[PDB]
């Protein structure tokens, strides 16, 4: 048996290597008490995690420890692994090898601390720590091609030639479902709507999974949005109340395309795949418009595969055909490819491990892993 | 008996008293003191009046006496009195000796501090007890139910007040007072009854016209159809007999005396009346809170117990929420879940549940103020008992 | 103000009349028919003078339903007709040789005439009412107030 | 002359361009009455507004037609409109263009339904209607700032740099002096003092308004208090009742730094102001700080610019030179600020007129106003 887990920038999902799906899936988050009243007799914890906070919510503070890919929270991150191993997979992560995940361009100590908890507070013989794109080329059969991975915190663009990384090319953008969940809760106070609470982030959270799309064609959706009511849909809050959103629910989505919307002098979604690939070598590019990955949960929109086919054909030459790749498994590719590494035949010999890392300390880690 | 925590409901109309894991109260009397009067009345030498006479004693013999109250909305107005109640609280209604025992207390969420120190240094001080705990009332009728969230509403003789609670956590910035409970009731049936040409302004009549509203009064679920049954009917008219001997004729009062708690600018309160002060405390819970709130609406308290009270208090939550939720659009008003909880036994789930909550702590000896405690940090010492 | 609105009539729907009494297992034309076959019967039995038989073939079959005022008010016009020609001293020999159900039917329609005397003569309707009352006691009257509110 | 009428949340205040005060200033209050017990023929009547609502207040219900910066009552804010143009400013408005004020991230109907009854109702030539915050900096003399405003019921942050906004570091909170007095009206029930008509409310802001501070380090103010009476202070009751106030002179102000006194989740005006200026890009984050313009009733407090500028200088780096701009007008800023605007030459062509609207319909306010 092997263990891995995308480590998410707003939901973990871990399982054991060779499942076709993760095992545990839940909220990146720990939650804490935010009144100081109770009734006395009774227990409380000093601090909740995951499906727990989330149901919980309504009586506390919310806090993802990883913001933008980052652990920005270690002393957290550790009730959230401890969640994943003693809660919701319910093993002894000292027998376990481990697959941990991090995205590209990422700080150094990141990797490092990762490194570190793992092995002198959980105790594991050993562990790799992969980048999330590399990771989503498995899982589709596949050694060329350019993956586009969206999550919660990141979105990234990682071209492969042949299973080699090619990091002149690849490139980060600090947009995400975090940024299109602020904007939405933004652009619905225009409707009346307050939403303020890290509560009432996670009911804006789930309206945006539940109502919103990718227009086509965003100039002539607003014009019909503006001339007609029959794009509107209804929510229902939990406490039964009912909310009517119409063109806030493709403007959310859009922001992805035009960065700008958020205040980002950025380049927008299409044009940072366009970019990286024509960022590649001269030969190898030839097939990336013919062979290019949507991954991860702000990847799930629907039209957003339609409207990038689209737009990289507005932008490249006609000569050559063009296509988007988008699966079902989107927002679990990532964690599906992981769990095909760690049942890869070539790979039992590849982790960290205590016989090297007990003299090498955290500073192994980059010697390896990618 | 046993030596277990004492706990003591020191309500405004009535104490009542007991211990840890008692069911029901072991006493409960008029919070009343009463000193020696004669007033062209009737006098007898069957009985003797002694210089101070209080709760059961003075209540069985107010004609006799001129009543004073020690409390008023929530709060011990005169402390001479309040030791002539506690006084005979522990050495002639319980027979106990208090030194070195534990007691639990009760008051409202927004009183005076100087209610509480002055309460707790007369434990402390004139009894000796050797710990106190001090309990927000409505809490307690929470632990009667045997529940963790919801929100109650206490109403008494001096105060109605709420404390909304999720998942035991209590929601300290959304507890509130209604400052109209069974005492302006209680004056506002005398204020009907005067327009009848009735007179009730001496101390010991306030608990005869108590005794009337207790029997005769109920709430209108329906305010034009009471008022149909009243105008156009002799139906809703009922005789009642004083201690006197006298008898009066009461009709709309025992409709229109309740509906100062729903509607109290008829006691010239400006504040919303139980319905609309506990929707509009429920509607400012946070969105992920408020359906558990509504699924629990707990009633508690003697003022709780008008006939019709909880069916009224249910119908004009739900057309309330009807006129500034849905605004008059009858679609989505059957979706709409609302549950008062209504339990027999509600006059006294204060006391009820401060005998489960005394029975939670009566081991955990940290859990009480000291006696050894406040000789060392004075007012300071209460600083445990909560935010 | 909210202490007008209706909130019971739409979160609590009442029983209906038709949850008490229960459906007429018959159409609206059916019964018109059956009536329309009757009330021909009925005003003959008055032309041959023998209106003690008009009443007790008229009163062999009862319309009732929200759905046939036409028809119960025709059956109605020809049972205060067929009453009105009846002759007083045949009343005590026809009343005790009806049964309970003819007498509750009797009872109920000389109730219905009573009810609009612009067009029926409540002279004879009460005049029945003392003889049908005496001879089957104030239990026939309990059943009127009992009865369907389609009758 | 155009008028120039700041919407105030509390208090509305109104004048003509190029004034330097406002001409009348007065509660934004509709006070109705709670008997129905009159006397015949006698000046009486269903309701009073303003100065007549507050001198008649013991026998009214007061309400105000604004909460939180939105118009919760349109058919008593056109009184209050009403009364600042027929017998305030003793004008006709169909003969003066209005400036008019809103706050930052309201709902659009609020804005598109104050065109609409302009137009629709008082006729008016022509009107605008701009964002207070930058009426607050106009009326200051520079072109950068970060704006706090604060009134009755709102307060913000706008970053401004070279007449640009900013308009994704924005802040918005629903806390100012509506929720301090709130707060007042609780904390004064532990001294036994019991405020409950809106009558008493209006009691308690004067309290709240001759005897509150901001303390520099409450803390220490807590234990200071906590030592001595020189802390305490006595307020004359309209009964001639002497009341005494002690810590609640400076515990009210504190929640306007740590909210969650009310239970309310948010950053305090410090970390709100912070993170406004921390959401704006580096090179425009060295100049605001020395640029922090305090604005409406609520920054008025004895003590908050000095406590203001300790807060924000220990999140600040300590290289950086930083100022509160709090002056003594700060009150009526956003009107003096709009006294000047609709001054402006340049300004005459950017109005919305009365053939525009007829043109265009309510809607037009969103391409005419920022
Ligand atoms: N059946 C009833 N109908 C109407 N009123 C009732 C009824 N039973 C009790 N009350 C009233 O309730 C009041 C006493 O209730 P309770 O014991 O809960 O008050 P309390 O605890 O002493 O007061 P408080 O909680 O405000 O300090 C009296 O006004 C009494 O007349
Ligand atoms: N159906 C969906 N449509 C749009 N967004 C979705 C959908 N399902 C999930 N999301 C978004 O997925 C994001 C998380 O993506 P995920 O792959 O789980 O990121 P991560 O694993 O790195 O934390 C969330 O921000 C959420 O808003
Ligand atoms: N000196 C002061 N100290 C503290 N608060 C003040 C002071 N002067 C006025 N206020 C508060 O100012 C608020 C009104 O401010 P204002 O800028 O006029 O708000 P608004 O424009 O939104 O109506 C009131 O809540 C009042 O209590
Ligand atoms: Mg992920
Ligand atoms: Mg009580
Ligand atoms: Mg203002």
């Amino acid at each position: 048996t092997a263990l891995v887990c995308d480590n998410g920038s707003g939901l973990v999902k871990a399982g054991f290597a060779g499942d076709d799906a993760p095992r545990a899936v839940f909220p990146s988050i720990v939650g804490r008490p935010r009144h100081q009243g109770v009734m006395v007799g009774m227990g409380q914890k000093d601090s909740y995690v995951g499906d727990e906070a989330q149901s919980k919510r309504g009586i506390l503070t919310l806090k993802y420890p990883i913001e933008h890919g980052i652990i920005t929270n270690w002393d957290d991150m550790e009730k959230i692994w401890h969640h994943t191993f003693y809660n919701e997979l319910r093993v002894a992560p000292e027998e376990h090898p481990t697959l941990l995940t991090e995205a590209p361009l990422n700080p150094k100590a990141n990797r490092e601390k990762m490194t570190q908890i793992m092995f002198e507070t959980f105790n594991v013989p050993a562990m790799y720590v992969a980048i999330q794109a590399v990771l989503s080329l498995y899982a589709s059969g596949r050694t060329t091609g350019i993956v586009l991975d969206s999550g919660d915190g990141v979105t990234h663009n990682v071209p492969i030639y042949e299973g080699y990384a090619l990091p002149h090319a690849i490139m980060r953008l600090d947009l995400a479902g975090r940024d299109l969940t602020d904007y939405l809760m933004k652009i619905l106070t225009e409707r009346g709507y307050s939403f303020v609470t890290t509560a009432e982030r996670e009911i804006v959270r789930d309206i945006k999974e539940k109502l919103c799309y990718v227009a086509l064609d965003f100039e002539n959706e607003m014009a019909t949005a503006a001339s007609s009511s029959s794009l509107e849909k209804s929510y229902e809050l939990p406490d039964g109340q009912v909310i009517t959103i119409g063109n806030e629910r493709f403007r959310c989505p859009e922001t992805l395309f035009q960065p700008s919307f958020i205040g980002m002098e950025s380049a927008g979604i299409h044009e940072t795949t366009y970019n990286s690939i024509m960022k590649c070598d001269i030969d190898i590019r030839k097939d990336l418009y013919a062979n290019n990955v949507m991954s991860g949960g702000t990847t799930m929109y629907p039209g957003i595969a339609d409207r990038m086919q689209k737009e990289i054909t507005a932008l490249a030459p006609s000569t050559m055909k063009i296509k988007i790749i988008a699966p079902p498994e989107r927002k679990y590719s990532v964690w599906i490819g992981g769990s095909i590494l760690a049942s890869l035949s070539t790979f039992q010999q590849m982790w960290i491990t205590k016989q090297e890392y007990d003299e090498a300390g955290p500073s192994i880690v980059h010697r390896k892993c990618f | 008996m046993e030596s277990a925590p004492i706990v003591l409901d020191n309500g405004t109309g009535f104490v009542k008293v007991g211990y840890a894991k008692d069911n029901f109260p072991r006493f409960q009397f008029p919070s009343i003191v009463g000193r020696p009067i004669l007033r062209a009345e009737e006098k007898t030498g069957n009985v003797q009046i002694k210089d101070v006479m209080v709760g059961d004693e003075a209540e069985a013999v107010r004609s006799l006496l001129q009543v004073k109250y020690p409390m008023e909305n929530g709060i011990i107005r005169d402390f001479e009195e309040m030791n002539q109640l506690w006084d005979y609280t522990f050495f002639e209604k319980l027979k106990i000796d208090p030194r070195g025992r534990k007691i639990l207390l009760t008051e409202p969420p927004m009183n005076p501090v100087a209610n509480r120190e002055k309460m707790c240094e007369t434990m402390f001080e004139r009894y000796g007890f050797g710990g106190v705990y001090v309990a927000i009332q409505a809490v307690l009728s929470l632990y009667a139910q045997g529940l963790s969230s919801g929100v109650v509403v206490d109403s008494g003789d001096g105060v109605t007040h709420i404390v909304p609670v999720y998942e035991s956590v209590v929601l300290n910035h959304l507890v509130g007072r209604l400052d109209v409970a069974g005492r302006d009731a209680t004056r506002y049936l005398i204020s009907l009854l005067l327009r009848k040409g009735y007179a009730f302004n001496r101390t010991a009549d306030f608990e005869t016209v108590r005794e009337m509203k207790e029997k005769l009064c109920y709430v209108s679920y329906d305010l034009e159809l009471d008022h149909k049954l009243s105008e156009e009917t002799t139906v809703l008219m009922r005789n009642y007999t004083l201690p006197d001997g006298r008898v009066i004729k009461v009709g709309s009062e025992r409709y229109e005396c309740p509906e100062c708690l729903f509607q109290p600018h008829l006691v010239g309160s400006e504040q919303p009346g139980l319905s609309e002060f506990i929707f509009d405390t429920i509607q400012a819970a946070d969105v992920d809170i408020r359906k558990y709130l509504y699924r629990a609406i707990v009633l508690s308290g003697g003022s709780s117990m008008y006939a019709g009270l909880p069916s009224r208090l249910e119908k004009e939550i739900k057309q309330l929420w009807f006129e500034r939720v849905l605004h008059g659009d009858p679609a989505r008003l059957p979706n709409f879940k609302v549950k008062i909880e209504d339990a027999p036994r509600r006059r006294h789930a204060v006391f009820i549940g401060g005998a489960v909550l005394a029975d939670i702590m009566a081991q955990n000896d940290h859990m009480w103020v000291s006696k050894a405690e406040w000789e060392e940090y004075g007012v300071r010492a209460l600083d445990k008992l909560g935010p | 103000t909210f202490r007008t609105l209706d909130v019971d009539s739409i979160t609590e729907p009442v029983l209906t009349e038709q949850d008490i009494f229960p459906i007429r297992n018959e159409t609206a034309e059916q019964v018109q028919a059956a009536v329309s076959q009757l009330i021909p019967q009925a005003r003959s039995a008055i032309q041959t003078g023998n209106a003690l038989q008009g009443l007790k073939t008229l009163l062999s079959y009862v319309p009732y339903g929200n759905d046939v005022q036409e028809v119960r008010t025709q059956y109605l016009n020809a049972f205060v007709d067929v009453l009105s020609n009846i002759r007083a001293a045949d009343i005590p020999a026809f009343v005790k040789e009806c049964s309970t159900e003819e007498i509750d039917n009797i009872v109920n329609f000389i109730y219905r005439g009573l009810a609009n005397p612009q067009a029926y003569n409540s002279s004879v309707l009460l005049n029945w009412h003392e003889k049908v009352v005496e001879i089957s006691g104030i239990g026939c009257i309990v059943r009127v107030l009992n009865s369907r509110p389609d009758l």
